[PDB]
């Protein structure tokens, strides 16, 4: 590397520029195997203004490392210069194309840059939108890490409510949530786990408005809880209420009655008597 | 001479065809690619030396090549790819005189939409003096 | 030939001001963006230009402009300089 | 009248698409010509040298 | 290998003179005889 | 018979177009273009050439071919 | 209809009912309209052409130039190779014609 | 056998039948259609040149020939131009049937809302 | 790829060769010599219409237009012109085959 960059740096003394040129087309030749040789050679035909030259280099990189294995440091290089020209256009359309090919791992990159250039252009819609998709697949790198980490799922969860994105893919994303039962089986733990559920029905209930899915949520959740170890008395008393809400007071009753059978519990018994004292 | 090979992009001195290739090879380079690839370079059959045929050019009876430019095989292709042109013109044209003539038949309102006014007419001139 | 006088001269950052001060008393917003927005592409503002230029917009209501305009700044300085852009940004956008 | 109407049209349309791309196609004809006359004139050389070798061996 | 970045995105302002950049004595003796 | 309400309704919209009848019938852009198209396909199909002449003039006197 | 429509007296008419020489009048001015239309054209695309004939005529010269170039050099090729194979044949009767003298 | 192109309602030496509508085409015509439309010519669904079924399939004086050309030619222009004069007269009756139409809503508003006066006369 | 054949000398869209000789031909052309003689046209070994292998390669492009050939009845004229060579041509050949 270093000669070569020599034989460049003695001809720039000279303000030979268009030898120099020569220069880094063969340097490219040799050496461009790296992608920083590509990015150098751009930088210096931007600042000497040959800027037709510097679109054609970087347009050449991405041509040169092909359609698959995307150097999308050469294509990041490339949005920013394109971002420095005010072709901004531009700029999006290779930040929004290496999106789609590069879309888990080399993204992180790509979004700190894309949220950036949105930050100006983007105010009302490009804004919210990188920032959110951002996030988005920044709790995904957390659900890959630790699919135990409730706190990030609580948080996905409030970003996709947020977005009023479409019920099946929340469906998706809460079930997901929800089968990352506690390894300890003791309550302690259990104690942030449980609203995972009760945010889940509330979600039915209130926003996809399909009763009977929730039905199935709550049965779901007290199949799952260790009754003859513990109880959550908020689980069978949200689920009571729930069918007293749906006028059916034989289920809500059954509901209640197999809680104070299967765990008789302090919490029980007082939501039980208050529902027939309202009754 | 005239031909190019197909794989190295230059022009050959022992052109070569086998049965299963399309382009064509040197056989200073086939012979090597047999050896290593065993293989067609472009369609990928198996490929051996009883395959091979080389061509020449320059025997007895063989026709001078026109370079007019014109020739009556060509004439002919042109006036073909004309009529393909006003044909499918022609069918465009006359697919949207079908819509265009079938809407305004369906549409043709104007003796019973005269009618309602009419209707409508001695009916306003009868509440115009009733008050 | 870029004889050093006139081709510094538009390096103006006491007549950008100046210039800048005009738009805001007679421009109306749009040619006033424009005019600090050159001034950012030449990297002539200074950050006190920056918090300036977000404070016009904000008067005016381009608020959503403003946080650009910070936003801007922030990648035209660096450390310390833009600790000041930072703590306007961060605390107007909070409100 | 009606059909020579089309043919004159179709001969528009023809020269603006020729006004395009003749220039090049002309220059790219031209282009193969020279391919075949330089050609040529190697295959004249070469028959020409064969022809003399045969009056050598002869006289030889 | 042939369409994506160069064909997709869309075109830049100019087909100006950057844009289109592309790379940019002796005596002799009297003549014979004479 | 559907004749007289054919003839009665050509002849008004004749009638309201009347200043447009010396202009000749027009050729529609969709068809014109369809043409052009065609045309551009089958007969210059060799400008796939042109854009070779012009990568020769990007091979030449620039940077590096694929590896 | 529209065989039976065609304008006279300043209007629309059905072309059946018109007197004879209303007839040939309104057939001659048809007539002349497509004439007329046929002339606006012929006189763009002869414009067209003209233009064409000077602009490629240089490409054409050259063509043109090859063409005798080339058919002067393979009618040259074609008498070589004839004289190659006589002379050829004729050595040989000549190394025979050796060995007898 | 005889075999009409949909296209060009002409004889063809190449039938050929699309699967996407079952009507018959001459090949050359229809992978120009589908190189230019991609679509089937009659039933507008997607089509493809692999989609095509092959059906099952003297000379007279050169001047006679060609006079047969130069006499069909004038022929199929003059069945072009007929078709664009013939479009733009169905335009042209077109809309004046919707300027029919118009006015006649402007008449039918205009009537009904006088007809209201009588009401509170 | 460009080729002639070289029973006419005219470009050639369906170039073909055959296994008893280096020569290509055009397809129609060459199966109706094979058709009447069974022979190859220019080494005259015996030949059959299956001894022949596919130069499916691109073929030659379409000449350009002259510019009178713009115009349908001009190609029609300029058809017709060349025929009367064509045919003059092929008369020349046997008029020198007997000289
Ligand atoms: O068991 P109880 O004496 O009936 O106490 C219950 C119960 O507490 P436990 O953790 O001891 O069971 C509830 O806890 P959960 O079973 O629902 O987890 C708890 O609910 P929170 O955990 O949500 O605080 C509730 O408290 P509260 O009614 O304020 O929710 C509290 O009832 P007391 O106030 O009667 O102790």
């Amino acid at each position: 590397e270093q000669a070569w960059q020599t034989y460049i740096n003695f001809e720039l003394r000279y303000k030979e520029i268009d030898r120099a040129r020569s220069v880094y087309q063969r340097f490219l030749h040799v050496h461009g195997i790296n992608v920083q040789n590509w990015i150098k050679y751009a930088k210096f035909e931007e600042r000497n203004g040959y800027i037709g030259n510097a679109r054609a280099a970087y347009e050449k990189a991405m041509e040169y490392f092909g359609e698959e294995d995307i150097n999308e440091t050469v294509l990041v290089a490339f949005a920013l210069f394109e971002e420095r020209q005010k072709e901004h256009e531009r700029a999006r359309g290779i930040f929004k194309y290496g999106l789609d090919n590069l879309p888990s791992n080399r993204t992180e990159e790509i979004f700190k840059h894309y949220t950036q250039h949105e930050k100006k252009f983007g105010e009302r819609v490009g804004i919210e939108d990188v920032i959110i998709s951002k996030r988005k697949t920044q709790y995904e790198k957390m659900v890959e890490e630790n699919g135990y980490n409730y706190d990030a799922w609580f948080d996905y969860l409030r970003l996709l409510e947020n977005e009023e994105t479409d019920r099946e893919e929340v469906e998706d994303v809460y079930e997901r949530a929800i089968a990352n039962i506690p390894p300890h089986s003791e309550k302690r733990y259990w104690r942030r786990y449980i609203y995972l559920w009760i945010n889940y029905a509330l979600y039915e209930e209130l926003v996809a408005k399909d009763f009977d899915r929730a039905r199935q949520v709550y049965k779901a959740c007290i199949d799952i809880i260790p009754h003859k170890t513990f109880t959550f008395a908020k689980v069978w008393i949200m689920f009571a209420h729930f069918e007293i809400r749906q006028l059916d007071l034989n289920a809500a009753r059954k509901i209640m009655g197999v809680a104070i059978g299967k765990c008789p519990k302090d919490k029980l018994f007082r939501a039980y008597i208050d529902l027939e004292l309202q009754l | 001479m005239s031909f190019v090979c197909g794989i190295s992009g230059e022009l050959t001195e022992d052109p070569v065809v086998s049965q299963v290739s399309g382009h064509i090879f040197d056989r200073r380079l086939i012979v090597k690619f047999i050896a290593e690839n065993g293989t067609d370079p472009i369609s990928h059959g198996e490929l051996s030396e009883d395959q091979l045929v080389s061509l020449k050019s320059g025997g007895t009876g063989s026709a001078p090549r026109n370079v007019s430019g014109t020739s009556i095989p060509s004439l002919l292709k042109m006036l073909q790819d004309e009529w393909d042109t006003v044909m499918l013109n022609s069918f465009s044209l006359r697919q949207q005189l079908q819509i265009a003539r079938q809407e305004l038949s369906h549409s043709l309102y104007q003796h019973d939409a005269a009618c309602r006014v009419i209707s409508r007419l001695s009916k306003e001139l009868t509440a115009a003096r009733e008050a | 030939n870029m004889q050093s006088v006139q081709a510094r001269v538009h390096r103006s950052p006491i007549l950008w001001a100046m210039y800048a001060d005009y738009e805001e008393c007679c421009g109306t917003v749009e040619s006033c963006r424009k005019v600090y927005d050159k001034m950012i592409e030449l990297r002539v503002a200074s950050p006190q230009m920056i918090m300036n230029y977000a404070m016009f917009l904000e008067e005016n209501e381009y608020f959503e402009l403003a946080f650009q305009a910070y936003e801007k700044g922030i990648a035209l300085f660096k450390w310390p300089g833009v600790f000041d852009i930072w703590n306007t940004y961060l605390v107007k956008f909070i409100k | 009248a009606k059909a020579q109407n089309e043919h004159l049209l179709m001969r528009q349309i023809n020269l603006e698409l020729m006004d395009e791309y003749a220039a090049e196609s002309y220059l790219q004809r031209n282009k193969v010509m020279e391919d075949l006359l330089t050609h040529a004139e190697k295959e004249l050389r070469k028959t020409k040298e064969a022809v003399m070798e045969v009056h050598a061996n002869r006289k030889m | 290998m042939s369409m994506k970045l160069r064909d997709i995105l869309p075109a830049p302002v100019a087909a100006d003179e950057a844009a289109s950049q592309i790379r940019r004595v002796s005596k002799e003796p009297p003549p014979y005889g004479k | 018979a559907l004749l007289n309400q054919v003839f009665k309704s050509l002849k008004r919209a004749q009638d309201l177009f009347y200043h447009d009848y010396a202009q000749p019938p027009p050729m529609p852009e969709e068809n014109d273009s369809l043409i052009r198209s065609m045309k551009r396909k089958h007969e210059y199909g060799n400008v796939i050439k042109k854009v070779e002449e012009m990568k020769v003039r990007r091979e030449n006197e620039m940077l590096a071919l694929p590896t | 209809c529209t065989s039976e429509i065609i304008l006279s007296k300043d209007k629309f008419t059905r072309i059946a009912i018109l007197p004879r020489e209303e007839q040939m009048k309104a057939l001659n001015d048809e007539f002349q309209m497509y004439r007329g239309w046929m002339n606006q054209r012929a006189k763009r695309a002869a414009k067209v052409e003209k233009k064409l004939r000077v602009k490629l005529g240089g490409y054409q010269a050259i063509h043109d130039k090859l063409c005798k170039k080339y058919q002067e050099v393979t009618t040259e090729i074609e008498m070589a190779n004839i004289e190659k194979k006589t002379f050829e044949r004729l050595g040989e009767h000549e190394l025979k014609a050796i060995n007898k003298r």
